[PDB]
């Protein structure tokens, strides 16, 4: 057996209150993983072998 | 930078929300004591000779 797993990480979230409210506090944290927070440009062209 | 500060105080404010109270109820309650004697309150008195 195996299986692929795509890791994002574990986010605590609080109940009782808003969920939308703790999203936009976790979707910065999780731009800022990705790397996309900040205007970009991908240059994965030279990324490759023959 | 800025969105999250934006999105830091709106989730301050939603997470202002009381959920309950707690208190004890003692008013009207009061202690016990326990007498261990009953009190009677009699002497006999008899003459000399008994009569």
């Amino acid at each position: 057996h195996a299986l692929i797993k795509e890791d994002l990480g574990q986010w605590p979230v609080e109940t009782g209150i808003s969920l939308v409210n703790q999203a936009g506090v976790f979707a910065v944290q999780l731009a800022n993983k990705l790397g996309i927070d900040k205007p970009f440009v991908l240059d994965a062209g030279s990324n490759y072998f023959t | 930078e800025d969105m999250a500060k934006i999105y830091g105080a709106v989730a301050a404010v939603s997470k202002n929300v009381n959920s309950s109270v707690t208190y004890e109820v003692k008013r009207g309650t009061h202690e016990l004591i326990k007498v261990p004697t009953i009190p009677h309150n009699l002497v006999l008195i008899q003459s000399d000779n008994g009569k």
